[PDB]
């Protein structure tokens, strides 16, 4: 199955007899579902995104400058002045200059000198940015049956089934031939937080730079650069990049400060980036929480007589995933559509068939079949294939499959936030709980040091220790070391 | 001058590509500890002062941190 | 005179016997020498230069980036190699990532990935740098008779005189007619400290951008961007600008940092500027000292007849100077070669001369003319020139005069440092005991915060001055508090 | 990623045109007033807390510039 | 019995209430099972080879060096440069040297000056390091069937037979003649770990040293020297071999440190041989755990009747065997098929007899003498065959024998580890316990002493005791001097 | 086995070419410091232990120094 190739998986059993699972689908990952007597599925989220999104304000980053003028007047008679002063387009400063009859007043002391320029940002280095509509955007989620069969990451699987979602049609049946019926429900409601996310574009035939960045609203709303709407012809603040030089007696300098491209680039360090392909505008991170109905699942095959034990043979030997599972590739050639007898033993027991299956009851079919993935416990095990066998040191632990595991748990609530208690749950009143107090204390901490840094944060994590271990009294001393304590281990963990 | 200030680290997050590694606790760690054994003799003699003058444990250890931290400039 | 068309012009005195006297000569500035029986001299530095100086390591500052070629192998064949490698103008970078049956190979596990691409640097994207030679650069030193003639600042007096003082240079006498032989002796290698001082050059060819900056060399050598001497071929560390993406099972992105122009211009924003004519580099700042010899001159006219007491008009009348002066033009008909009787008394009191004129023994001449340039006390005047007579209100003070000659002292101490205790000195105990104790303690001073920068050298101030605080014996507790508030106000200061 | 460090200020001098205005203590200031607006909340936690806790004026003080100096740079 | 021919030997003995028993097969040892209700058997392992396996790394022991090249610049100009500094397979080195006047330098001062050489190595002094597949080891066991005749270790034993396990095996059965079948049951890959060792494979026709060596990885990868992968052309790091001297003026020398064999045969000092025979590469030592079923295996000959009594005569008087053993042949005439009536008997009581036979029931037939191994209590013995007798005095005691094996158990427990507590287990508490314990233990003190020198060991022994002797008041000080003595004794007994 | 001894530093001297530089004070003294840098946690414990069990500041500074003379060579 797909899920097989990327470094990032996740497992989930519907416990006995549950007819639904609930899921949050992570962009670049992958849950396989598993239920007693139930084909395994696997589902993942491929694609967010939307049609010529909204644009938001547009900055430049290279001014181009010209008409430069200049006009000055007497140390005793009226202010300087010029008509492009007054009109749009132009940028202009006013400033006081030491005359004398050395270049012609009649006077000696301060003159009076003005000077104009006309700023238009340069042919492609604008800054554009987009916001998407919650009514337009559009989800893609993508469901796999597995079938007996192996297909590379470049090579188009028949039993691939695709549901688009939007804020409208949110609930959707998928067929799946001989396997039966699955639904799918997605509120995009539950999904990204559309109100904060920016996308910036830049020129997108630039070789060698992403095509497109998700910057975060309120940092991009704060930028010190020229700007203006679309369809304008005149820039806002030219005078950001266009600065002055001391005046000489009837002459006064221009001078660029250059394109900022640089500057810019080594600014958005840290964000994700997005991309673009045509009309459509892509993020490329982001999550879904879903709801996975699996009653109208059926079995393949489960009738068929068992195969002839002596005919198998290994097309690829059994090797490890990665995942703490075992992948097989078995050929056959005695009558062609029935049902494989594999089983794996543990050293020291007494024969029993202790492997779990991921792929259920293995067919093999006219043109079809022999993949296996299974997984065994800890320690040296055989593997039995009719009369075909093969061995099976399975290294790790028990405990240390479960700190593994812990460990998966803690990373996903630190990257998805307080969605994550809605994972793999059968709701009710643990889920409910934990998901409101991490709501409500999350929200406090956010208002607090939302945008802060992290050097800032710590520092204010030690003060607060220092000051509470220091404190008069006991309440206070516990209250102020909770506080730095939180803070400090919210930003160790983040 | 226009000062485009660096994006807040912590604000947006996922799984998909980032475009470079930000400022971090493993990059700050790895600046403190260069700049020590780059100014190794200036080091040394302000934990020393520090160590002699503060008269109590953690508050000798909070000090030393921040001024470890700040270092740096 | 030369010297009434800028500010920062100083009156140097001498007396009666005085030989010859020392000055510093400043770009952008003027000295007026008076003495007491020879006509008045203005002396001025009009350029420090050097014709197609040196060379040393350019920088460049937007990369071109082609060919871009990866090879990727599985978690068990090695590592990957790939021909460009070892060549050179190539930027390669190796590192491991995922792979398994999602493609064509046989193990899960990581790999290897080695990607190269061909750097080179944009058409005109790079800066470099000259540096002078002590055996060739070249000081003009220009002199000016005062003659009473007064000519615009966009047109040539017919009476001023070069030397071009180089290393190789004598003490060296300028004849100036009637006036007499002056001479000059110009130390080079007394002004500006060219071990240390770089011009940097971007792009002459732009037109709103200064043509060249005056950066210091311990910045220089010191620069995070690709760099190579001017014979050379192929960048060196052209890893500066390539960044590379995080890979995929057999693929990885080559990203380009941009455009550096931005970031470099707002880096180099305290430096001052330098200027290019065709072959010939200039700065734009900087001093020389020299010692002018006044021995040869002579009066024009001792031996002309008394003009008539009429027959004079004004052409211009009296008006004020910049510096505290008062400044006129008259204009004689009659026999032409005559002098001009030229006095000033205080309102109700003939009896007392009270000018004190910069252009001793005014004359008029052939083809010559009648401006003169006064100082009279503060208070109401009346000038006669003959039978015209004008009243005049001299305003200011003489604790106003005494305040500015004092605050313009400290400004040349804050510009040249030590060498400030060499103007208009005939020598002794004054000057050799300032000059000493000011290079010891500036040399000790520069030795310990020569590059730490304003405000965190005034944090160190505040520092100093709380540890005195701190220290438990008063008398040294107040010495140390002292040498923190010393360090406070001079790090203000300057 | 490329990083420039600013030219020292006091090192080079003359009477010529400089570039730009160098960094000053008014501009610490100005940016200090920026970006207090933008984090008020945490300013006014940050200045209660210690005023309350702290028992003296002129150490109050010297902590509150301290940590205003301190908070925009990063 | 090719027990009989080896320094090493062990007896196993399989109590009538069972029928199956675990045994560790070492290379180079050997053993014997027993059980009263069946014929005895001689099982080794032979071999553990390889055929083709993998290439990890190859370095190189003699550095050639070609075409050495050179260039030097003045003082004040650019460095030097090369065009052998970008190509594949040369080492270069820059610096300065001091010129002048003497070298038409121009000026004095130091210089640039830069060298290069090609590097390659000799045909012959290359050493490659090869690693394991375990998915295609083979391991090979052997049984005999203790036939009662005897053939020296130059020839061939018809009843020997061969089994080849690989991790394709299973339990196998060997059909050993009248005999009768054997099971036998080997677990591949809970041997030696193939993780942790190279093969070292210098020269193959070097008379006089071996043909391989077994290294361990983690110091087969630090072996700083010049290192390459098969197929690759231009080496890494060929500077470990070039030095480079002083320059002078506008030369520089370049020096080979020639051969590395002798230091690397002197730092392999204590590491197992290997062997390479063809295509395949041979283990010298290593071990594997399998479990043995006798169950099907009968006695030959029991049907026959006994011998003619009289007509026995010696081939090969009694001899003691090397492991507390006597052994012996027989000639006989009569009717040749038939049982030997072999007996012992002390010699203060002649009803008992005492001899144990390890051959089980001895009978002369057509072809095929009889030889004897038995066993006898310490002390006066005679031997009896018929009328044919001998007289025996056994060396040693029962508590000598006891001891015997304690030193036996305890040098193979130090040899094997934790693969000891499965020597002839059969379950139980003891085992169990001690393998747990062992396991725990060792595993603990293997990752803080692991690869650390007996001297580093020894120090840190005596320097905590000392530290103990001289620690504080409370309890712990008589542990922590524990602690020094344990790790002393762990060091000292191995 | 052979064994050729290092050949001794301070019994030959000159102004000539020398083959390839030998040992040295300064030499060991990198090495340590290049140790103490790879193995910081290691050099922390040796030095928190004796600190804590040695009272005398003499005794403390001899042990410490013979410990990181000692330190490269095991
Ligand atoms: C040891 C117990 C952890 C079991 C586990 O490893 O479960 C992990 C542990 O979660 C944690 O908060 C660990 C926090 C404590 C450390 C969660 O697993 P999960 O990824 O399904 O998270 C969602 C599973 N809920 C639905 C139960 C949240
Ligand atoms: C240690 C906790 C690590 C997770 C973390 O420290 O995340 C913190 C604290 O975790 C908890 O609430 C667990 C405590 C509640 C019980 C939650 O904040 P958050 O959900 O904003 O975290 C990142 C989510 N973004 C993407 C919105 C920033
Ligand atoms: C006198 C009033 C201010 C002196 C001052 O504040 O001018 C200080 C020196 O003060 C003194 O020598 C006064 C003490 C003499 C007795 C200027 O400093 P500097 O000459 O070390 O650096 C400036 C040299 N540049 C410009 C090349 C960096
Ligand atoms: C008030 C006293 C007159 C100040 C004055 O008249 O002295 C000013 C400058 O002295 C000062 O600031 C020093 C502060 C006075 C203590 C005139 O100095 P200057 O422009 O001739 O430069 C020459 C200055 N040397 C001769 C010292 C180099
Ligand atoms: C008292 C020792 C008498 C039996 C004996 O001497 O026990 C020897 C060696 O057991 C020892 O070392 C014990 C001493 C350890 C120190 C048995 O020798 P084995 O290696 O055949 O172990 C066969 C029995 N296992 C496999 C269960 C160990
Ligand atoms: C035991 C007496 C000899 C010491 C020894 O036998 O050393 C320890 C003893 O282990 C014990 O449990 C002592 C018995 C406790 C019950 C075993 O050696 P090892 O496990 O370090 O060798 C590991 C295998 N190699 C040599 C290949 C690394």
């Amino acid at each position: 199955s797909r899920c097989t190739h990327l470094e990032n998986r996740d497992f989930v059993t519907g416990t006995q007899g549950t007819t639904r699972v609930t899921l949050v689908l992570e962009l670049g990952g992958c849950v396989t579902i598993t239920a007693e007597g139930k084909p395994s599925m696997d589902v993942w989220l491929d694609a967010i995104y939307q049609e010529n999104p909204a644009k938001t304000r547009e900055y430049c980053l290279h001014a181009k400058l010209s008409d430069t003028k200049v006009a000055a007047r007497c140390p005793t008679m009226g202010p300087a002045t010029l008509a492009e002063e007054h009109q749009g387009g132009t940028v202009c400063k006013r400033d006081q200059s030491d005359r004398g009859w050395g270049n012609h007043c009649g006077l000696f002391g301060k003159g009076s000198i003005v000077a104009c320029v006309k700023a238009a940002c340069e042919a492609k280095k604008k800054a554009t940015g987009h916001v998407y509509d919650a009514n337009k955007i559009v989800y893609t989620v993508k469901v796999e049956p597995h079938t007996g069969d192996y297909v590379a990451a470049n090579e188009t699987h028949s039993g691939r089934k695709t549901a688009s979602f939007t804020v409208s049609s949110e609930k959707t049946i998928l067929t799946m031939g001989e396997y039966g019926d699955v639904s799918l429900l997605c509120r995009v409601a539950s999904g990204v937080d559309l109100a904060q996310t920016v996308i910036l574009e830049l020129d997108k035939t630039v070789e060698h730079l992403p095509t497109a960045w998700q910057v975060h609203r309120d940092w991009f709303n704060d930028l010190a650069l020229p700007w203006k709407h679309e369809g304008a012809q005149n820039w806002n603040n030219a005078e950001r990049l266009v600065e002055f030089g001391a005046p000489h007696a009837v002459k006064m300098d221009v001078y660029n400060l250059g394109d900022q491209t640089g500057v810019l680039l080594k600014a958005l360090a840290g964000v994700p980036v997005a991309h673009i392909e045509g009309t459509k505008y892509h993020l490329k991170s982001g999550h879904v929480t879903c709801e996975v109905g699996l009653e109208k699942l059926k079995m393949k095959g489960l009738t068929y007589t068992m195969c002839d034990k002596t005919k198998f043979t290994w097309k690829r030997a059994p090797t490890d995933s990665g995942h703490d599972t075992v992948v097989m590739e078995v050929t056959f050639s005695g009558t062609k559509p029935c049902r494989i007898p594999v089983r794996a033993v543990a050293h020291g027991s007494p024969d029993v068939n202790v492997a779990m299956l991921i792929t259920p009851n293995p067919t093999i079919e006219n043109n079809g079949g022999g993949f296996i993935e299974m997984q065994l416990p800890p320690g040296d095990n055989i593997i039995y294939v009719g009369e075909l066998s093969h061995q099976w040191f399975q290294k790790g632990s028990s405990i240390g499959r479960v700190f593994q595991k812990t460990k998966k748990g803690i990373e996903r609530l630190t990257v998805i936030g307080e969605h994550a208690w809605d994972f793999g749950s059968a709701g009710g009143f643990l889920s409910s709980i934990g998901k409101a107090v991490h709501t409500v204390l999350g929200g406090a901490f956010n208002s607090i040091f939302g945008g802060v840094g992290f050097l800032p944060k710590l520092l204010l994590g030690v003060a607060l220790a220092w000051l509470g271990l220091n404190m008069r009294n006991p309440t206070m001393s516990m209250s102020f070391l909770l506080a730095g304590g939180l803070v400090l281990a919210m930003t160790l963990g983040v | 001058s226009v000062l485009i200030p660096s994006h807040a680290q912590g604000e947006l997050t996922g799984r998909g590509h980032k475009w470079l590694e930000g400022d971090s606790l493993r990059t700050h760690l790895t600046r403190v500890e260069g700049w020590v054994w780059k100014n190794k003799l200036l080091a040394l003699a302000m934990v020393t002062v520090v160590w002699l003058t503060l008269e109590s444990v953690v508050t000798r250890v909070a000090v030393l941190v921040v001024l470890l931290c700040l270092a740096p400039v």
